[PDB]
Order: structure tokens, then C-alpha cells, then sequence
């Protein structure tokens, strides 16, 4: 927008290149960090001599491009946050075991393929949707934040080697489709908004836990379905409309004994052996079918 | 093993790295550690001449130079193990390791349970791995054979 031309010069190099480590040929020795967080840099033409790192940071700096890393895969880690990217669009990485690009300009998930990264942050972006997702390739992408992000459809997710998933304070309108995603563990809808499932069920077996903080939810039915989960055992209903029913915490103990936490608050056990009388006065009313 | 051997009797073992990384401290501008620099800047990953030099510095090491030093996996090249000739930098004795990948691979996956002992991001890539083994056997047949 404004800023000056920054590619860089050996005495970055001489400052930031450190940790000194056994190159991919197991045979000499490379630096192995890189750490040039804003210089306001731009350009990273001299990186390409120094193929062997594992770990780099360069957040918050005007640089628009890196493709030439795109040679350089060894790497185990990049941190570039804020950066002016627009898509994650490098080679499908055979060793970028994690990444993160949040507040950068990126959109979308253009590129997100890489066998051998696990996890990979990107709040305050400005991405709205699935652009490809392959539910194989990335196939070791357990861990996706995405915080505050644009977001739009979350069907096409479909990524088996996800754990768990970030999209609080996402401008979700609604949320959708999770259920063939067995690994599943957690998701947050902190701060989000909605009011009815959105195809939920059981099937996400290994979700254990969710936060819907001040969503629209107030209808405690709602309890009646994904208790179907074998796991899950937190909640948060936080501020939500539900948070003025008479009982629901409480509801919510019974509807889920196990449902060990609540709205930041693990639950008064011994009123779980209270809910255990609630339990049998819903089976008198509920055994009458 | 070596890491053993090292402990039980009080008994040095160094990988070439070890050397460098101590020339770092003990002088940052040292003749050997600009050269280092150099060389990293311009992406030369350890010149051998470099390694030579600082392995036999190690040897200056009082522990060492009075009573034993072991060292692991090095040379990697016939060319270093020449060039240490022709120091002169001579074990005494050597030993090697015959292993199935299969055991390889078994220790590796414990290696993984180590992972979740660990924390930090590592280089785990078993198919490096791999690849840096056949190539540790196709150098170590010559350097044994010589």
C-alpha cells in the first residue's frame, strides 16, 4: 500500500539463522530457525540458499509471495501471520508438519492439501468458504482455528484427519454437516449465533465437546438429540435464550449425566445424584409410550 | 550406545555438530566460526575441512585427550574418512550396526509414543529416515571395506 521494497541481505541471515542441526541428507549441518517477524520485508529471494531450515517466523511482514518455498519442504514449520497471502496455494507439503496465516488477506482453502501438516491456524482472516478440501491428501491435518473467519458453507469439510475445529466467532449465519467426520472431537461455536441443529448427530462419535456461547439456542429439545453422542461430555450454553429456562443447566444434567461441564463450570456432582431422580421421573413420564 | 558408554565411564562421545556448536560459544568470531558463518550464509553446509578442524580441537579437550572419546556414525563419506587419515584422525577400533527395518521402524513407532512424551514439533518423517539409511548403508560398505 504504502511500504518500501524489503528483500533482505546476509546480515538478517547472520542475526536470524540459528539452531544448528543435521541437514535432510544426514550428513553436514544447517541453521535451522529463521525469525524475521516484521521488517516490513517483502521478498524472499535470498531464503532460497538456506533450503534446509525447519522452522520459520516472518508474521506480520508486507511479504505478498513465498512459491519459491514451494522447493524448500523440508521445512517443519512456518509462522507468517498478517502477511499480505491470499491462499494457501504452495505444493501439497510433504513435511510441513504445522503452519499458521491468520489476520493475513487469505479468502479461501486454495492449496490446503499437504500430507504431513497437522495443524494450521488462520483467524482474522477474511475467509468465507471451503474452496477443496480432500478428505485423504491432507493426511495428517488434525487441527484447523479459524476464529472469527468470514465463513460461509461448512459442508465440503469433509476431513476424516481433523480432531477438532475453531470456527468461533465466525460470521456463521448458519453451521452445517459434521456427521461423517468421525474423528471429530471438539468444535466451538463461541460467540456464534445459531438456533437449530444443522446435521449433528451420534456419528461424530469422537466429538466429546462443544461451545455454542451466546447462540440463539432456547428450545431445550435440542438436548434430546446429540446426546445420542457416545462422548460427548461438555457443553456451553453460555448467555444463549436457553440460560432463562428454569432449569436448564440443570435439564441439561439430566438429559446428560456425563455431561461433566457447563458455561466454564463443572457440574455440582452431587446433583447429578439429584438429576438421577429427574432421569427416573422422565422415565415414569417417558415409559408411558 | 554411545550416550552409554559416555555416562558409564565418564567416556566422551561427539558428533561433528557438538564441536561447532561449542566453537559458537567459546568464540562467535573465532577464525573457524567465521568461516562457519560464512559458509552458512552461503547456504555451504559444513565444509568437511571445517568438521575436521573442530573434531580434532575436540581432541584438545582435556577428558578426551587424556582418556577416551568415542565417536558416532562419522565419517560419513570415504572422502572424510581420507581426510581424516590424512590428519590422521584414526580410531582405534570400530564397531557397526546390523539392523532389520523392521526393528528400525519398531523402535521409530516407540519413537512416536516418545512424540507425545515430547511436545515440540520434530522431524519425523519415517520415509527420510528411510532414505538416509540406505545411504548410510551405501557409503559404510566402501568405508568399511577401506
Amino acid at each position: 500500500e504504502e511500504w518500501l521494497p524489503t528483500p533482505i541481505t546476509e546480515a538478517m541471515m547472520k542475526e536470524g539463522l540459528s539452531l544448528l542441526c543435521k541437514i535432510g541428507s544426514g550428513l553436514a549441518h544447517a541453521y535451522i530457525k529463521l525469525e524475521a517477524k516484521d521488517r516490513d520485508l517483502t521478498d524472499i529471494s535470498l531464503l532460497r540458499s538456506y533450503i534446509h531450515l525447519r522452522y520459520v517466523d516472518i508474521s506480520e511482514n508486507h511479504i505478498t509471495d513465498i512459491s519459491p518455498l514451494n522447493s524448500l519442504t523440508h521445512l517443519l514449520w512456518l509462522k507468517a501471520d498478517g502477511n499480505q497471502l491470499r491462499s494457501a496455494r504452495m505444493n501439497e507439503l510433504p513435511y510441513l508438519q504445522i503452519a499458521s496465516f491468520s489476520y493475513n488477506q487469505i479468502i479461501d482453502t486454495e492449496g490446503i492439501f499437504h500430507p504431513r501438516l497437522g495443524s494450521l491456524d488462520l483467524k482474522g482472516n477474511r475467509i468465507h468458504q471451503v474452496t477443496g478440501l480432500d478428505p485423504e491428501r491432507l493426511s495428517s491435518l488434525h487441527t484447523l482455528e479459524l476464529r472469527g473467519n468470514q465463513l460461509e458453507s461448512t459442508k465440503g469439510i469433509y476431513l476424516p484427519k481433523l480432531k477438532n475445529l475453531y470456527l468461533a466467532q465466525n460470521l456463521l449465519k448458519k453451521v452445517e454437516g459434521l456427521e461423517n467426520l468421525s474423528n471429530l472431537t471438539t468444535l466451538h461455536l463461541r460467540d456464534n449465533q445459531i438456533e437449530t441443529l444443522n446435521g449433528f448427530s451420534q456419528e461424530m462419535k469422537s466429538l466429546q465437546y462443544l461451545n455454542l456461547r451466546s447462540n440463539m439456542i432456547s428450545d431445550l429439545a435440542e438436548l434430546a438429540k446429540l446426546r445420542d453422542l457416545p462422548k460427548l461430555r461438555a457443553l456451553v450454553l453460555l448467555d444463549n435464550p436457553c440460560a432463562d429456562e428454569t432449569d436448564y443447566r440443570q435439564e441439561a444434567l439430566v438429559q446428560m449425566a456425563h455431561l461433566e461441564r457447563l458455561d466454564k463450570e463443572f457440574y455440582e456432582d452431587d446433583d447429578r445424584a439429584e438429576a438421577e431422580e429427574i432421569r427416573q421421573r422422565l422415565k415414569e413420564e417417558q415409559d408411558q409410550d | 550406545v554411545a550416550k552409554k558408554l559416555a555416562s558409564d565411564y565418564g567416556l566422551r562421545c561427539l558428533s561433528v555438530g557438538d564441536a561447532l556448536r561449542g566453537m559458537l560459544n567459546n568464540h562467535p568470531d573465532s577464525e573457524l566460526s567465521l568461516m562457519l558463518n560464512w559458509h552458512l550464509h552461503k547456504g555451504k553446509t559444513v565444509p568437511d575441512e571445517l568438521a575436521i578442524q573442530a573434531l580434532d580441537i575436540s581432541l584438545m579437550e582435556s577428558v578426551c585427550n587424556t582418556i577416551g572419546v568415542v565417536i558416532d556414525g562419522y565419517p560419513v563419506t570415504p572422502h572424510q574418512m581420507d581426510l581424516l587419515e590424512a590428519r590422521s584422525i584414526i580410531p582405534m577400533v570400530i564397531f557397526e550396526l546390523h539392523v532389520p527395518s523392521k526393528e528400525i521402524f519398531k523402535r521409530l513407532l516407540l519413537e512416536k509414543k516418545t512424540e507425545q512424551s515430547m511436545s515440540y514439533p520434530l522431524h519425523n518423517s519415517s520415509q527420510i529416515i528411510a532414505y538416509k539409511n540406505a545411504k548410510y548403508h551405501k557409503n559404510i560398505n566402501e568405508i568399511r571395506q577401506f
